[PDB]
């Protein structure tokens, strides 16, 4: 999830984008 | 675009920027 | 509320919000 | 202290409100 | 002043106040 | 350069004037 994909690995723009609405 | 661990509310305000007027949920869980 | 170590602008920030009109006295001492 | 209770250890809401004026 | 590594936003914001007028530039290369 | 020396090592004050214009 959000703090294993983006906190714990390195994310970027579009995965990020993922946890919009 | 950032190449980092995002975490807090660092994470919350990267959420804040690239949604926008959608907006986002931010659900902490481990 | 955070269950997490706050240190640094997160901790005079944190600090900002909670006690609001009183303030705060931020003394950063090991 | 400030820093060793809600740095260096997991503080609360009312740890923090001890802080206050 | 601080006494500490600044890192990320934190950097940069450091780097907004103290130069104030002139701006920086902010430059990440390791 | 700019992480290292503020980042990796502790700057001051005058070390991070030195990135300005
Ligand atoms: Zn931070």
């Amino acid at each position: 999830g959000i703090v294993e994909q983006c906190c714990t690995s390195i994310c970027s723009l579009y995965q990020l984008e993922n946890y919009c609405n | 675009f950032v190449n980092q661990h995002l975490c807090g509310s660092h994470l919350v305000e990267a959420l804040y920027l690239v949604c926008g007027e959608r907006g986002f949920f931010y659900t902490p869980k481990t």
